[PDB]
């Protein structure tokens, strides 16, 4: 297959390639994100050192 | 001969007003001293 064979409405989502992306397909089916974003920390503290 | 008595020459001398003249004045701005607790620029740093 090729990119042109995908129906247009399906091109708006992730398109996987078999067997190249089979790991990604498994991740998609598991509904688990491939990258774990670290938890959002607190805003940094600002130190004033006047001149 | 004629006598200069009546026709004598005249000297001149201005009536100077210097005795009552105002003086030249120098201006100095009173700097807001930094020796006194004047403010400073708040150079900021980030603790990441």
């Amino acid at each position: 297959a090729k990119k042109e064979h995908v129906p247009t409405w399906l091109q708006n989502t992730h398109v996987y390639s078999w067997p190249k992306n089979k790991k990604n397909i498994l991740l998609r089916l598991l509904r688990e994100e491939e990258f774990v974003a670290p938890p959002r920390g607190p805003l940094p503290t600002l130190q004033v050192v006047p001149l | 001969v004629r006598e200069p008595g009546s026709q004598a020459c005249l000297a001149i001398d201005p009536l100077v007003g210097e005795e009552g003249g105002a003086a030249v004045a120098k201006l100095e701005p009173h700097l807001q001293p930094r020796g006194q607790p004047a403010p400073q620029p708040l150079h900021t740093l980030v603790l990441a």
